């Protein structure tokens, strides 16, 4: 039952977010991690300042605040007792954003395994929020907040927290909580890799152009125009240059975890975006695929029809920083 | 007020048209929730002269709801004169008037925008009276601003209450109580893939491949939207009443006309329902413009 | 007044005044969503004078929203008097009865930083008045404050309006997507590549290496820029109005005043806009500078 | 005034001991239990006459005030008056006959504020701070010696919706003095059997009924935390109806469930159309 | 599980394929890729890529790939991932022969029985999808209608 260690997942997620010491912890669960970050997170906010977002309030008052409404004042007659109805712009650090880091400490601080020390951090910090309101998450809450007019650490730990709320799961007791086995699951893993990669490359690879491309079947149909039977097609990733053009499809699968029989399905996948994927330029066509192991990378690659590919492994789990030297590496060989 | 009239140019199918008649000669308090574009306010001025069977102005009215709108206003209140204050009747309780004097004629309240405002700040009291079963003179109530409990105000049963809905917005997840249980929500589809709708394309001089070829990509598009719960709902999908405007000059439908309406209208709607996602905008614009 | 007397020193293309031309005769009401400094404002007025075609301030109104309008500003609200309270009509209701006293001759009512207001407020009962099927006396609608006796306010066919909403706030943005629709989005570009802002340039004794350099090197910039869209979408990218002006005096175009542009006003802007590591900033302020 | 209630007579009788002690129940359920009809009917058992004088009801909205429910400053023709509300006019009566009970239904009770509305009064209400000894000089009371004391007699009914999603948390104020009580739909009793027995409907039909609708009934309170069981369906739109005579058959039935149920199992059923058709089918098929 | 109904179906049109076509030949037979690599001679991390099912007839050869899939059972987007498969199929078997090749795609569906053809690289390929839950005899017959016509 191998994975990655949790640790190095961190870092994947952190460029699937698009946007620090790790070595301090020693909870290697991954909520250990990540409490650790938000914990921190929040602290590193509130030295600059949290955002405080002028709220209008239109309410009953002894007095002119701001613009006072002349319609509710005389309909409601609060004219006679000293009172009108005025609008004026209170400035609070209530927001949807800063909401949201609040509720969900009080998530991490349920959580029933977790350290210690991360609790009585986060338990400190939940009553150092005095104002701020509670709330009942859910992901329509930070759907809301896709407009991002939040700063970009903002952005980070509201991620942090979107990760948590979603697995969050109960655990012993009604009240606390239990975390998701995040690392067994390949759908979730592999959805991680996949954008972690297209991510990755946007950062790393100045010198080529990245954009995931969408592709249109070569297909016609007498029948009809739309095609909408056929399979919907989109790339993982393309990694356009000048001299060379290269579409990289990769998955996370445990079998090949194993070092016997070898999981390729995905390639089935990928020599149709090769041959429906139909270049302008010219310059040359190649296909990439780059899975996770643990122990050791092998890179091969093969000319199968009329197509340069490639069957590679990284061996997550090494170290972090010679795992972006080996990403890199294989990019150049292929690209090149 | 013939239903031939009526009912040929719009694009809701006459099946769907029965089922608002229904509903309303028996609840008497309907609401059409569709999303921006489908004609709820459309059809809703039609359905009022189908019911009374004439085009009279007399035995409707029509209203938008916005945050300001108030009971002191909409039923009854006192308004300032240069000095005094007087009270005033309102819309319903002048209007309901007019419908007490004529018991058998239909009499219609059309009710735009609903949601904007709550419903109980502004009928208030009269959401007991207004739901179909407690109409009539038996459960007569005195008003909030009665100068003495004697006078009393009842929705008689003749009249109609007709409320437009657009499901186009997030805040609406919380729809408010007070329209459930007193009025009846009927979803009004967006109604591309119906014969009619192409019928009024096909009478402006249009090809009949262009025609379909349009309805596979917005049906495609709206089934994308309707997939997502939680940033767009089935509510937020395209209506079919950006390509009905701009051809009345006689102008012919064509790509050109098309692109111009993409360009203005559904790319940069696009744009807002899809921030996240750059490129998913490119895809469907590319693929609309195809 | 004609297109040709306006666009002699306007950036923007002939093509998308035109286009403006097309989707605002047709529909009524338009709005030009772009960053600021191209010229929103500026064209505006303009477009006043072309579509009356002659040049008449009455004709014309101007407004801005300061997110603290309301709909007793706007159409109808509640004004002291010396000792009591009286109604006032609003600027919209003063001009649309204005914009029937002759209809040949078209009006135009123009709202700056539309985008800022909650519009759902003001407008309120006009939301669904001011497109272009919904006006005249069919849809005639009763006010909220309006008089006991029955008057009704129609947006007139005349009527044209334009709001000038800036892109680069993010959370002052239309997301009511049922008022989105009454309204159409023209995008306006930064308006760099045009020869017609290079020669705004070549004329005031400037060289054309300069100029050519000046235009390549901003592209490169709104690139990066517009290539992001989690903090800085497309919409921030950078517009030509600091460049056009502070030359009138006869101070020629050199990079000892281009030095004073980008360090007082666009290096802090950068800074600002980015506000993750300092050497993107030194990167592309550099790259300006040499 | 209890010749023909399809609630079971256990409970009836229990919220008789209950308000008696309490005087302060509210009523649960979901919509179409008759709720306002049991309470008119059990005020009219509480006092033993049915008559309509004594009994006063109210709908509770957001909107609703104090200066509506008790005391307010409505203008007359030149300058402000003190206008009596519900309640305090309400209690005037009640002072008169104090050996006689006087009622208050106030419907829709969990939709208002309850603090905003009653007040200063919320305190005496309850059982306990009730009569003379407690009276309080008033919010609104010009001269301090006048005082607002809520007779015994006096009894509240109120009557809550349980089926609404909106709702998450009931007031703090309202559970610290009334006792809740939950009316169950009652869709299979015998009273509500024998009243369609009387009326032409036969014995098979019955059984086919209250049958077909258990199971939703039951479906609805199985997904418990999903949805819960004050959601499950009530049986007034069967009562209502039948008053022209018309026999009751299952062509009769299926107007009801098409245009009664049918919306209610849309807005209840958002997420699957299919769960929707299963259920439909099953009542008349 | 689905799991077991796909790996079922699958079965179920093998056999179903030998009793009632006695004039066609069926078999299941294993491909190859065209790779070469220097790396691997044996190609052994590739995939192991064996035929579904396999009819040949003089005019052409029928590969077939069926699968149970959650989504198309219900009534919107298509699950027809196994296209991709067939593709790879086919353009890796280049037949001896040369003069033909044939493809199709079938669907167990409940409520309705579709049918489309589909030329996408210049290869013969169908979609088609058969009501389930109808009637066994005359859902027998209606197959055998499915395997004559694309045949051809
Ligand atoms: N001719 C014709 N026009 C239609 C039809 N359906 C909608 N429209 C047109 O679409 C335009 C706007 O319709 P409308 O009812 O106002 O949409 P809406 O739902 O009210 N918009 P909103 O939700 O934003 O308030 C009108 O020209 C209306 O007549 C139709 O079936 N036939
Ligand atoms: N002379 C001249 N000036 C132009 C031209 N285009 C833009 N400008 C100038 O750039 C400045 C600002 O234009 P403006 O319309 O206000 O941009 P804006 O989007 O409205 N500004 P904001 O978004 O801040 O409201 C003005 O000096 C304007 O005249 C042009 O083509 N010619
Ligand atoms: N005759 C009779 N009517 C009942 C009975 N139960 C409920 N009803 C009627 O059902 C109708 C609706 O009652 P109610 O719950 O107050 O309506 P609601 O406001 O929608 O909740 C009224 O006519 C009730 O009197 C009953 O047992 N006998
Ligand atoms: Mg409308
Ligand atoms: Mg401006």
């Amino acid at each position: 039952q191998p994975v990655i260690p949790v640790r190095n997942i961190y870092y994947m997620l952190t460029y699937a977010w698009g946007y620090a010491n790790l070595e301090a912890i020693p909870g290697n669960n991954l909520l250990d991690i990540l409490g650790y970050v938000l914990n921190k997170g929040v602290l590193q906010l509130s030295r600059r300042g949290l955002e405080l977002d002028y709220n209008p309030n239109t309410e009953i008052i002894p007095g002119i605040k701001g613009r006072i409404e002349f319609a509710k004042t005389i309909r409601g007659f609060h004219l006679n007792h000293g009172k009108t109805v005025s609008t004026f712009d209170m400035l609070n650090e209530d927001t949807l954003a800063n909401r949201i880091i609040k509720s969900t400490l009080a998530i991490l601080i349920k959580h029933e395994k977790l350290n210690s020390t991360i609790r009585d951090e986060a338990r400190s910090l939940y009553r150092k929020l005095p104002g701020i309101s509670t709330l009942h998450l859910t992901p329509q809450h930070f759907s809301y907040l896709n407009g991002g007019k939040n700063t970009r650490y903002y952005k980070f730990v509201i991620s942090v927290c979107k990760f948590i709320v979603n697995n969050s799961i109960p655990g012993q007791n009604k009240g606390h909580y239990r975390f998701y086995d995040f690392e067994r699951n390949e759908k979730e893993m592999s959805l991680l890799y996949q954008k972690f990669l297209y991510e990755f490359c946007r950062r790393e690879l100045t010198s080529a152009n990245t954009t995931r491309s969408y592709l249109k079947w070569d297909a016609s149909s007498i029948s009809d125009q739309s095609l909408n039977l056929l399979p919907r097609m989109e790339t993982d990733i393309t990694i356009r240059s000048s001299e060379k053009i290269l579409i990289v499809d990769a998955k996370y699968y445990k079998s090949i975890f194993s070092r016997e029989k070898f999981h390729s399905q995905n390639l089935y996948q990928l020599m149709n975006y090769l041959w429906s994927l139909k270049p302008e330029n010219g310059e040359n066509i190649g296909g990439l695929l780059i899975y996770p192991h643990v122990d050791t990378a092998v890179k091969h690659r093969y000319k199968i029809n009329g197509f340069d590919i490639g069957l590679c492994t990284v061996n997550l789990g090494q170290e972090w920083p010679c795992i972006h030297q080996e990403l890199l590496d294989i990019f150049d060989e292929y690209l090149k | 007020y013939c239903l031939e009239d009526a009912l040929n140019d719009l694009f809701i199918p006459e099946t769907t048209i029965e089922t608002i008649l229904k509903r309303l000669t028996i609840k008497k308090n309907i609401i059409l929730q569709g999303p921006p574009g489908v004609g709820k306010t459309f059809v809703a001025r039609r359905l009022a002269y189908l019911l009374t069977g004439e085009k009279a102005p007399q035995r409707v009215n029509m209203v938008q709801f916005h945050q300001s709108y108030s009971y002191e206003d909409f039923i009854q209140g006192y308004r300032p004169n240069g000095v005094g204050f007087r009270r005033k009747d309102g819309i319903f309780y002048n209007f309901c008037q007019q419908a007490k004097e004529q018991p058998e004629k239909k009499y219609i309240f059309i009710i735009d925008e609903i949601n904007r405002a709550n419903l109980s700040k502004v009928f208030g009291e009269v959401m007991m009276l207004m739901e179909h079963d407690k109409r009539g003179e038996n459960w007569s109530v005195p008003l909030t601003y009665s100068e003495n409990d004697e006078e009393r105000f009842y929705v008689p049963e003749n009249v109609y209450i007709i409320g437009l809905m657009n499901t186009a917005d997030r805040s609406l997840a919380v729809v408010d109580y007070a329209l459930r249980r007193r009025f009846s929500f009927i979803d009004i589809e967006p109604g591309f893939d119906t014969p009619q709708f192409r019928n009024f394309l096909l009478n402006k001089k249009a090809e009949p491949s262009f025609v379909e070829s349009l309805c596979q990509k917005m049906n495609e598009l709206n089934q994308e939207i309707s997939k997502e719960a939680t940033i767009l709902g089935k509510g937020f999908r395209i209506g079919h009443s950006y390509f009905c405007c701009g051809l009345e000059d006689g102008t012919s439908p064509d790509t050109q006309w098309l692109n111009e309406i993409v360009m203005t209208d559904i790319a940069p709607l696009l744009e807002e329902y899809f921030f996240d996602d750059p490129y998913k905008q490119q895809k469907w614009t590319n693929k609309l413009l195809g």
